[PDB]
């Protein structure tokens, strides 16, 4: 990821307010506090505890490196769906994917089931995995 | 052949006989002409579909009710045992094929088949007779004729007595075809008032017929008794006698018609007026509907001149060597019965007017008779009285016996004219009598007729066992697990032996008791229970009362035992008996001279008869009923294949056989290791594990033993659909296996899917992630 | 009895199935059979059932070490061979020639012995690519050689 880069720092000063260089635990509960509705305290302890040392920009790219270390490309997904369209229709009708994902594979459970349809892609019965991989992993927007 | 009338007579086939495969020909059955001619168009398992190649429709057809049908190579056969399929549906063909053309006769192998023309054909003249004579039953057509010609050569040649039983069922042919036996055996070998014992042979069938014979809806001329002629021959094989022995009249009829019936012949000739100069003899008024004991049924037979047939009968007594005495007697007597009959009577006598013109007749008195009539004798030695009843049925009996006690002094004296003692040698003795009838209600006179054939399906049966004997060592095998036959002396036992219900009903009768339970008990307490062939009666059409139920041959068959006891012996006024017994006429008094109930009397008639088919070497004629209207040349679909399933179309219980190569073509699927006919079949048993008794392996085919072969065709049938399933199971692996490889990359697909997922979501639920959007302008 | 890998084969297959209706380490009853066939096998419907198939998915699972000995089991059983199957067909060639009408054939799946969704000898019928002449007619010789040759030739 050479690129994405631009943005992480984009984002570590708009996050960095007093820019004391580093991201600190007032930080946080500060750019936070003033979008959204903040964390906690322990949830912000919990957030610095996962970096070694201060919040420099280096310590930062590299506890989102790790988060994304394990992902297969839009490739190795997008096609891994398409697997099921037997007919290369770019759609999975609703119900098959529905319970492909559910009553198979390692089974999916409940919410785990309820939270990656909750905005997921869904048209005419068929559903767009195209899209919701475009949407999973990647491009778009911003 | 060269021609002069074996035309439209014989064979004839070079102004007549002038497209086949044998995949596609086959007879399915037709509920209208019994079998039909077709062409398989399509199968479908048990549901080959068809085209009636008559009107060219289309059905389906069970692949098993379909039948074989023979190549045009072997159309109108004389000789069906040669046809390659000798099958029930292709034997109805080759003979309707020939009975429509006039052919009557067939030789389907070891018989003589002859579906009756019901019109007259010109095939028994001289001409025709020596054109059969001496000759060998295959340099010429079938034919009545040489069946009796083989019986003369080998009697001669062979030195042993023939017999020629022609049996069929009723109206068939039987009491015709026996005629031109007798005549024709004797236009072969002749010798050389009272004519020639030739013509008399041959004539002393109009008196016998005359009085024994009558119409039955069946047919116009029944004959009512059976009959057995015997024909000797001289040291020069000539014609040196005959002797003729009558079963069974039925006595019955003398007082009584179904209505479409008449009585015996005679009766109606006799009031028929031909000789008038007679009329007075026997004080007869020429009117056969005015007689009661005549004109219950019908009156006339179409195409029966009764007026001549008596002209023709009279004529026959004279040549009998009967004289005007005799003779004259013989119709008085008969004449009498129909006045018998009307004396008219609770109460006692209505006028004695006619019951004279009996008194007249028999030769004894009006007194005497009337009275004893009324008031008749008997260790005590009394005087009894009589009702309405007990004197009419006691006229009826009189009657009865009388026709009865007659008829047996024709026969008697009929085989006095032709016992000329010229040295005897060997015999042809034709038997034509009726056979295995089982109406809806059945008695003593059934137990009789059929008893009787009992005997003789087991003559047929010996003899037919004997070339199954030679069948079994030309494709040389001995197969002797004989074991065999008792079933049929089962029924014959029971019926004959000493303890069996005919010694019964016959020491049963000594016993003075002689009430009906007193022997429809003695027969249960002694064979109720005890046995396999006698049981209790079944339960179906339109059947009356039936009290033990026989098992015959052709099968079971419900009896009523009331009034046999009377049935059986002669209930007659004995007082009336002396009474004519002691009479001014020659025959009334010989009538009535100074064991016999009607079966003790059969028991040795019958125990005769066959002592003398024993010592012969047989030759069976099937007479067939082509149908019930009897226009000649029309052929009863069903009708004719019932008959041709109760003689020889071939059985009761004996090893079946399979050419080796058919056994091949059908039961190799039973045992699979194989790729040369006979050896291809001689291995699959081997292996099939087959125990070695129940077969044998003759040259020609196998021969099983009971359901052996029933066993194939269930293990066949087993079989046959393992392996379906099995190469079911293998268009079901192939797919399984098809879709495997999709089934092991989408396991693939299904991980990439779900982990991904499964991360994408935590990633959503990340404490940074959430913020970094927030962030994300 | 078994080879190690030949257990290794149904240790492989196995937990395929398993993962399927879930990984939980069990495999539907109704699927063990149709596991079988996995391993170049064709036990008939009643082989399956007989050692614990089931007819509805979903009423008995199936751990490995209950598998294998089942499996041993389907093995024993009869395999057709080339003869059996064409003496078979071979009862319903009238012809003699050899060919066995299309309909027929349909019928014989469809109708005999332990018998075929329309679907799979509707499949069955493209994978192999069976052919009707003019006439519509398919020798069976040709057809059962395929059907035994395995869909990866
Ligand atoms: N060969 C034949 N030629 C002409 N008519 C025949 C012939 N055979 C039978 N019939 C006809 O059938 C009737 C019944 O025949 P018959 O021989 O008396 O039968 P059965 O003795 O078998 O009870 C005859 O009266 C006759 O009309
Ligand atoms: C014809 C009856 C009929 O056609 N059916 C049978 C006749 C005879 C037999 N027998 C035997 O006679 C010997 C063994 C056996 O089974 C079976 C059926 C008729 O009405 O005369
Ligand atoms: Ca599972
Ligand atoms: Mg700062
Ligand atoms: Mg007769």
């Amino acid at each position: 990821p050479q690129k994405q880069i631009q943005e992480m720092k984009e984002a570590f000063s708009m996050i960095d307010v007093d820019r004391d260089g580093f991201v600190s635990k007032e930080d946080i509960k500060a750019i936070s506090e003033q979008l959204g509705r903040a964390p906690d305290d322990k949830e912000l302890t919990a957030m610095l505890k996962e970096a070694p040392g201060p919040l420099n920009f280096t310590m930062f790219l590299s506890i989102f490196s790790d988060k994304l270390s394990g992902t297969d490309s839009e490739e190795t997904i997008r096609n891994a769906f398409a697997m099921f369209d037997e007919q290369e229709t770019k759609k999975l009708n609703i119900e098959y994917i529905k319970d492909l994902l559910e009553n198979m594979g390692d089974n999916f459970n409940k919410d785990e089931m309820r939270m990656t349809f909750k905005e997921a892609p869904v048209e005419g019965g068929k559903f767009d995995y195209v899209k919701f991989t475009a949407m999973i992993k990647g491009s778009g927007e911003e | 052949f060269s021609d002069p009338d074996f035309q439209y007579l014989a064979v004839d086939r070079k102004k007549l006989m002038k497209a086949f495969d044998g995949k596609k020909n086959c007879w399915v059955p037709d509920e209208k002409e019994g079998f039909a001619s077709a062409e398989i168009q399509s199968s479908k398992g048990d549901e080959i579909t068809v085209k009636i190649v008559a009107d060219s429709s289309t059905r389906t057809v069970k692949k098993d009710d379909i039948q074989s049908m023979n190549p045009p190579k072997f159309e109108k056969l004389e000789d069906m045992a040669n046809m390659t399929y000798l099958n029930e549906a292709s034997v109805l063909y080759n003979l309707r094929s020939r009975y429509t053309s006039g052919l009557i006769y067939t030789y389907s192998g070891l018989f003589c088949i002859a579906v009756n023309p019901y019109r007259r054909l010109p095939i028994y003249t001289d001409s025709v007779i020596a054109k059969y004579r001496g000759k060998r039953k295959t340099e010429i057509p079938p034919h009545l004729f040489s069946v009796a010609d083989n019986a003369y050569q080998n009697m001669v040649t062979d030195r042993e007595n023939q017999s020629c039983l022609i049996t069929g069922e009723s109206g068939a042919g039987k009491t015709e075809n026996t005629k031109k036996v007798i005549m024709y055996l004797a236009k072969v070998a002749c010798a050389v008032k009272e004519g020639s014992l030739e013509d008399q042979i041959i004539q002393a069938n109009p008196v016998l017929e005359a009085y024994g014979n009558a119409k039955t809806t069946r047919n116009n001329n029944s004959s009512r008794f059976g009959k057995f002629i015997r024909i000797h021959f001289g040291p020069t094989g000539k014609i040196a006698g005959a002797d003729i022995e009558t079963y069974l009249l039925e006595k019955s009829r003398v007082t009584y018609q179904q209505s479409a019936e008449r009585n015996y012949h005679i009766f109606y000739q006799i009031c028929s007026n031909a000789i008038p100069e007679l009329n007075d003899v026997m004080l007869v008024t020429p009117d056969s509907g005015l007689y009661s004991f005549i004109n219950q049924g019908c009156l006339t037979v179409d195409n029966i001149d009764d007026v001549e047939e008596f002209k023709l009968c009279d004529e026959a007594f004279d040549i009998l060597g009967f004289t005007k005495e005799e003779k004259q007697s013989m119709f008085k007597c008969t004449a009498s019965i129909l006045h018998m009959g009307e004396m008219k009577f609770q109460a006692e006598s209505d006028g004695t007017a006619e019951a004279e013109k009996v008194a007249f007749l028999c030769g004894i008195n009006a007194g005497d008779l009337l009275k004893a009539l009324l008031k008749p004798k008997v260790t005590e030695m009394v005087t009894k009285g009589q009702n309405m009843n007990q004197v009419v049925n006691s006229v009826g009996a009189l009657a009865k016996s009388l026709y009865d006690r007659m008829f047996n002094w024709l026969v008697r004296r009929v085989n006095k004219t032709l016992d000329t003692k010229a040295k005897r040698n060997y015999y042809i003795g034709v038997l034509d009598i009726a056979g295995f009838e089982i109406f809806d209600f059945n008695s003593f006179e059934q137990l009789c007729i059929n008893y009787t054939n009992e005997r003789l399906q087991q003559f047929f049966n010996h003899h037919m066992f004997i070339l199954e004997q030679e069948e079994y060592k030309k494709e040389g095998i001995a197969w002797e697990f004989i074991d065999f036959g008792m079933d049929l002396q089962m029924c014959i036992d029971l019926i004959e032996k000493p303890m069996g219900i005919l010694s019964i009903l016959e020491e049963e009768c000594m016993f003075p008791k002689a009430d009906d339970k007193s022997f429809q008990d003695k027969l249960y307490q002694n064979h109720m229970g005890k046995n396999r062939m006698f049981t209790k009666p079944g339960k179906r059409p339109n059947q009356g009362p039936a009290h033990f139920e026989l098992h015959h041959y052709a099968g079971n068959v419900p009896y009523s035992i009331t009034g046999w006891l009377e049935k059986n012996k002669d209930p007659i006024n004995e007082n009336v008996v002396a009474l004519l017994g002691a009479s001014k006429e020659p025959l009334v008094a010989e009538l009535f001279k100074a064991f016999q109930t009607i079966s003790a009397v059969h028991r040795e008639s019958l125990n005769k008869l066959m002592k003398n088919l024993y010592s012969t070497h047989p030759h069976f004629v099937r007479c067939i009923i082509p149908n019930e209207l009897k226009q000649p040349g029309l052929v009863d679909a069903e009708l004719v294949l019932h008959q041709l399933q109760c003689n020889g179309v071939l059985r009761k219980g004996f090893p079946s056989r399979l050419i080796y190569s058919e056994f091949k073509q059908r039961y190799s699927i039973l045992a699979p290791n194989a790729i040369d006919g006979k050896t291809v079949s001689e291995k699959i048993l081997a292996g099939l594990q087959m125990d070695p008794a129940e077969y044998r392996l003759g040259t020609t085919k196998v021969f099983f033993k009971a359901g052996v072969l029933g066993n194939l065709e269930e293990m066949r049938d087993e079989r046959l659909s393992k392996i379906i399933s099995m190469f079911q199971a293998h268009i079901r692996g192939y797919l399984i296996r098809k879709a495997y490889k999709k089934l092991q990359d989408q396991r693939i697909g299904l991980s990439v899917i779900q982990r991904n997922i499964r991360k994408w979501l935590v990633l959503r639920n990340w404490q940074w992630w959430k913020l970094y959007s927030k962030v994300k302008p | 009895k078994l080879s190690q890998d030949e257990i290794d084969d149904l240790k492989d297959v196995f937990e395929l199935f398993d993962f399927w209706d879930g990984r939980d380490g069990a495999v539907d009853a109704f699927k063990l059979g149709d596991v079988c066939r996995c391993l170049g096998i064709n036990p008939r419907n009643e082989d399956v059932f007989a050692v614990g198939g089931t007819h509805k998915m979903g009423e008995k699972s199936l751990p490995f070490e209950e598998f294998l000995p089942a499996y041993e089991g389907l093995m024993d059983c009869e395999q057709g061979t080339f003869a059996d199957y064409m003496e078979a067909f071979k009862t319903f060639d009238r012809e003699g020639q050899g060919f066995i009408s299309g309909a027929e054939l349909r019928h014989v799946l469809t109708a005999l012995g332990e018998r075929l969704s329309d679907e799979d000898v509707d499949e069955i019928i493209k994978l192999t690519d069976l052919q009707e002449d003019l006439e519509g007619n398919v020798k069976y010789e040709d057809f059962v050689k395929k059907v035994m040759a395995g869909p990866y030739p």
